[PDB]
């Protein structure tokens, strides 16, 4: 017998955060940010060790 | 810029990017060789794009 509703792959909207302000400082940069829900920050760099 | 265009008794604007605090490089327009010779300053913006 047929289980029926398969997962379809579909399109669908998630929430664009607040733009961060960025305050630039020799070798480094600020974050000022603003999120009234959490939100995942990831950085690395680029060279070869990526923290 | 890579390829210009020279006419006559006449100037060029060139743009480039160094690495060192003196720019005394080699230029070749089109064959001719120039010492291009002075002093650069440091940026004030911190971190680019």
């Amino acid at each position: 017998l047929h289980i029926p509703f398969r997962l379809t792959p579909t399109v669908c909207p998630v929430p664009l955060a607040h733009t961060p302000t960025v305050t630039k400082w020799f070798k480094g940069i600020t974050l000022h940010l603003t999120a009234t829900r959490p939100t995942l920050l990831t950085t690395r760099k680029l060279g070869l060790r990526a923290d | 810029e890579a390829t210009t265009h020279v006419t006559a008794t006449g100037s060029i604007t060139l743009h480039f990017s160094t690495s060192s605090p003196q720019a005394n490089f080699i230029v070749s327009l089109c064959g001719k060789k120039t010492t291009c010779n002075a002093e650069c300053k440091p940026p004030a913006d911190h971190i680019i794009g």
